[PDB]
């Protein structure tokens, strides 16, 4: 019966696994750890490299930033709804059908 | 990372605005609670005597057995939803054990 | 010969999902709430009609 | 942080904080040999280049600033690593190879390449990692009668897999006619000599090549360079250089029941949770450093010029990387702000039940619930 | 001297049944549900019962071998292209007492990995794979009851040497009442489920049944 | 392509949020639907006599 | 939607547990156990 | 990659090629025989479980 | 008057055309097609584009 705020938990907590998840990826890059490329190559390789995994996270973070926003749209709707049904169900009688 | 950080500053403004989206969210969530349940001026109290012409509300209305004075349902309704701690009390003094 | 726009989307690796509900279904709810509206008021969506 | 100088009244995140390292250690394993990549870069004849020779390299101080003094080549050419860098870093497994080869087809001993040589005579793998070293050899390997010492394959039925070696001598079947082992129609000797000259252009000279390949994997390493050791600290805030792993954090002793053959201790978080010593054998544990936010709390620069800062996450028995009123919150630790046993509306919100106002009684600022 | 002593073998189909998963690599996991990629038998296949009481068996990828004989017979194995002189000519012949590794070809005292220790009612199960020059042989002791045919469980098979040798191998052929199984190994994706340790004890492989595809 | 696979398997797992974001669209129309239309219990009819 | 495999299509009417297509459910019923398609 | 079809598209005499939208090559000429021939890709789909 | 459901079909047929004629662009590569890329280069360059 409860699955809405299973799912509001579920939602946050699959986004910020794949938020987590996404550090291990290469980007085309030789390598997923910023370490190895700074030990392993000179200069302006490894100023390649890192400019590739920056280009990569920012990404996976600009689209976390806009998923959030969505999920915030919907939650401030859902909310809105709420404060209504408060207002009206508890602190009155409602004459609207189904209501 | 010290070649990161200042490859990164060439990249403009976007984790301030990143920063300013995920603030806006975080004081909106804060704006929906205090919006659906702060309805009320004054704490009511129920009286001693329960009696209402009959109907019980014994499991809606709270007991203080709990430290937490919720009611019944209310304690179904948080024993039902695997809701995680979510990193709240002090996160990095959890982290810290031999696990 | 003349290729369709919708055989290109379909070829591209764009699907379309047909909905859940056809249409004769939509027609049908459609009237039953008529009918029920028609012979009983307002009872219908309160109870029993 | 926020680009004006009248600030209003509120909570504002500005940084973050965190604990610097204070030490750096190095744990390099106990070797001495050196060993001769000298017989590799000098020698009187180097093999070809379907015969090419493979020696093992392990258990090596190798030291790779001198191999510029030892043959008269243009360029390092190392793909996966830099040159200069080999000193620092430390890898399993070392390969030498040496064969010679022509002008014309230097450029095709890289990875991912087509040619005669690339398909019939010697391939590289596609993530080859390491070095390749190669210089003309004009003054050594032409006669004015003709070099003929070195051969090279032509006819085959198929590519070459990376890193083989085929010596096979068979009569090419390049038609119907069996060869038997006789030369004739459609029967041509794979093995074609080279036919070189002084006397040619600059793209028909021998060439040496010697070929450095790096196997990085998870072995525990046994070539690593003249980098001095460190004694081992724990339970500190310190640089680490574990084999390869450079990184900061906080060293404790763990409970992860290794495996004989393991080494490293990734779970779920990654990034190398657990390690192994090589120079003693006892497990260890990787947890980085304090960190998290910090939040300044304020009323307006019209009012007053007092402020409370708060540190998220952190319960203030590790704080430091008015001044003397420290409050246990649930959101953080509170610095600056004193409690009260009191309860008034909520002027700046700060955690879970806690908010803060700017008290007329002497000034200051007050938290409460 | 040469002889020929009981080379008759006869073979039986059998199934797999889930057996013969190791670990893909040198990092310890805890309590994850991990997918690698690599050379495993695939679940439920067909591998087989050679009795003997012997020319050469296909090497292909990997050799998925077992043997339940308690009179320990099974004592060598032997690798190669061709088993003989000139070339392509290899030996990986081991052996019991001190177990040698003697890669010595017949042609001509060539290198050698003489390494001593020792290899060694119980099903002894081995996989032989040879990837990238290296020589990776795994093994693991398993009791086994309830009478003949491989149990159902999970049995991980710890790596036990490892070898580099960098060669061509094709054929293979076991060294000498006689029951051993045979099985092949092909590039599969598996899921395997840690524990609280690090002992694999269960699996699932991705391209059995759609279910397992869902699983995935 | 297999090489532009091979290649596209670096870049993380983007296709499965997308995969995932187009299945709770689809999901999501069909909750529309239903939650429109759907609102009687009974298929109700009319009487012959109009 | 398709066409599936697997499961029987029956000449009956139940509630949808498992939405396919076009007015197509199915479901695991008890009455020899097995996956039936219904509309 | 695809099926090779016989056309019955009127492609002029100096015209080789076919497109469509997003550079769909939809018909070919042969360079041995003066014939058309249409390109359409195999089959495909989703599998659910 | 049905101007609103109108939109909803053209919304969504322009979008997935536009999505279709989004593969026909080189993105600064040398060409828009997979395969001549493939066949026109070696490995590290056609990797490139
Ligand atoms: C109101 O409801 C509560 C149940 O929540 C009733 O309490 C139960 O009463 C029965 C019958 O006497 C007992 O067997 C249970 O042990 C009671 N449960 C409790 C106390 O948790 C209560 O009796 C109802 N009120 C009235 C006036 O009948
Ligand atoms: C290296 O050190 C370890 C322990 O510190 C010791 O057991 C080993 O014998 C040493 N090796 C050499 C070659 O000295
Ligand atoms: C090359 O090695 C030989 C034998 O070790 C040695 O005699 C010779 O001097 C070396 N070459 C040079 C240039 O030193
Ligand atoms: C860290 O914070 C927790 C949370 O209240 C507290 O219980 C614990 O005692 C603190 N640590 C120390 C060393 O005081
Ligand atoms: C193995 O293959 C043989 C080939 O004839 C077949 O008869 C047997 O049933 C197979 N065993 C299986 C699939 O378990
Ligand atoms: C490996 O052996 C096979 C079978 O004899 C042969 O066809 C192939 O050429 C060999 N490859 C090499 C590199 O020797
Ligand atoms: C892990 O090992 C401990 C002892 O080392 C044992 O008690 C526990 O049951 C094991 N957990 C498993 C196998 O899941
Ligand atoms: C090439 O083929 C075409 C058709 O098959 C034929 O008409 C033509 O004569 C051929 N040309 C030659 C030079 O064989």
């Amino acid at each position: 019966a409860l699955g809405k705020l299973q799912d509001v938990v579920n939602h946050n907590a699959q986004a910020l696994n794949t938020l987590v998840k996404q550090l291990s990826s290469k980007f085309g890059a030789i390598s997923s750890v910023l370490n190895d490329i700074l030990s392993r190559l000179d200069k302006v390789e490894a100023e390649v490299q890192i400019d590739r995994l920056i280009t990569g996270r920012l990404q996976s973070l600009q689209t976390y930033v806009t998923q959030q926003l969505i999920r915030a749209a919907e939650i401030r709707a859902s909310a809105n709804l709420a404060a209504t049904k408060m207002s009206e169900c508890v602190l009155g009688q409602s004459k609207r059908v189904d209501f | 990372s010290t070649e990161c950080s200042n490859l990164l500053l060439q990249y403009g403004s976007f984790c301030t605005q990143l920063k300013r989206a995920l603030t806006g969210i975080a004081v909106e969530q804060d704006k929906n609670t205090q919006e659906v349940f702060a309805q009320v001026k004054q704490i009511y109290k129920t009286p001693p005597i329960k009696y209402f012409g009959g109907f019980n509300f014994s499991q809606i209305l709270p007991d203080p057995s709990k430290p937490s004075k919720r009611s019944f349902i209310e304690d179904l309704l948080f024993n039902k939803v695997t809701l995680a701690d979510a990193g709240f009390i002090k996160q990095y003094g959890d982290c810290l054990g031999d696990i | 010969a003349a290729r369709d726009l919708i055989c290109a989307q379909k070829f591209n690796g764009l699907t379309v999902l047909p909905p859940l509900l056809t249409d004769e279904m939509i027609a049908q709810y459609t009237s039953a709430l008529l009918a029920g509206t028609i012979t009983s008021g307002w009872t219908f969506g309160a109870g029993a009609a | 942080t926020l680009k004006s100088f009248t600030v209003e009244k509120g909570i504002y995140q500005t940084s973050n904080f965190r604990v610097q390292p204070t030490e750096s250690i190095v744990r390099f394993p106990n070797i001495t040999n050196l060993c001769p990549f000298h017989e590799v870069f000098n020698a009187t004849t180097f093999a070809s280049v379907y015969a090419w020779n493979r020696k093992r390299i392990s258990n090596c101080v190798a030291d790779y600033s001198v191999i510029y003094n030892f043959a008269p080549f243009f360029a390092f050419k190392c793909y996966g690593v830099s040159p200069t860098k080999l000193n620092d870093l430390c890898f399993t497994n070392v390969y030498a190879d040496s064969f010679v080869i022509r002008g014309n087809e230097v450029s095709q001993i890289a990875p991912g390449q087509t040619g005669n040589i690339a398909d019939y005579n010697y391939k590289l793998p596609d993530d080859f990692t390491g070095c390749v070293i190669a210089w003309n050899s004009n003054k050594l390997d032409s006669k004015p009668s003709g070099n003929y010492n070195y051969l090279y394959r032509l006819f085959r039925k198929s590519k070459l897999k990376p890193f083989e070696r085929d010596i096979s001598t068979e009569i090419y079947q390049a038609g119907n006619r069996p060869c038997n082992g006789v030369a004739g129609p459609n029967c041509y000797s794979p093995l074609q000599s080279y036919g070189f000259r002084p006397t040619y252009g600059v793209g028909h000279q021998p060439y040496r090549v010697v070929v450095l390949s790096f196997e990085l994997l998870h072995a525990p390493a046994t070539v690593c360079g003249p980098k001095k050791s460190t004694n081992l600290v724990k339970n500190k805030c310190v640089n680490f250089n574990f084999n390869g792993l450079t990184g900061t954090g906080v060293l404790t002793e763990s409970n992860k029941k290794f495996l004989p053959f393991q080494q490293f201790g990734r779970d779920i978080a990654d990034t190398t949770d657990a390690v192994r010593d090589p120079q003693t054998l006892e497990i260890l544990d990787i947890t980085p450093c304090s960190f998290g936010g910090v939040s300044v709390i304020t009323p307006g620069t019209n009012t007053s010029n007092q402020v409370a800062v708060l540190y998220q996450g952190v319960n203030c028995t590790e704080v430091p990387v008015t001044g003397s009123n420290v409050f246990q919150t649930r959101a953080g630790c509170l610095i600056g702000a004193e409690y009260v046993n009191n309860s008034y509306e909520c002027d700046i919100p700060i955690g879970a039940g806690i908010c803060a106002s700017y008290q007329t009684q002497s000034q200051s600022i007050i938290a409460y619930t | 001297s040469q002889c020929v002593n009981l080379i008759t073998r006869t073979q039986s189909y059998t199934n797999s049944f889930t057996r013969g998963v190791y670990y893909p690599d040198k990092v310890f996991r805890s309590s994850v549900l991990h997918s690698t990629q690599d050379l495993f038998l695939p679940f439920f296949s067909n591998v087989t019962w050679f009795h003997a009481i012997n020319p050469a068996l296909p090497f292909n990828d990997g050799v998925y071998f077992a043997s339940t004989e308690k009179s320990n017979i099974i004592r060598g194995w032997i690798f190669g292209t061709t088993l003989d002189s000139k070339t392509q000519s290899l030996l990986i012949v081991n052996n019991a007492t001190n177990v040698v590794i003697k890669v010595c070809e017949f042609q001509n005292c060539t290198f050698e990995y003489v390494s001593q220790p020792f290899l060694m009612k119980n099903l002894r199960e081995f996989v032989f794979k040879n990837i990238d020059g290296y020589f990776k042989i795994y093994s693991k002791h398993t009791p086994i009851n309830l009478e003949r045919d491989l149990p159902q469980g999970f049995s991980a098979l710890e790596p036990l040497v490892d070898l580099p040798i960098g060669i061509n191998i094709t054929r293979f052929q076991t060294l000498l009442a006689a029951a051993y199984y045979v099985g092949y190994l092909q590039p599969r994706t598996f899921l395997l489920k840690y524990n609280e340790n690090g002992t694999i004890t269960d699996a699932v492989d991705c391209a059995l049944d759609p279910l397992s595809e869902t699983k995935c």
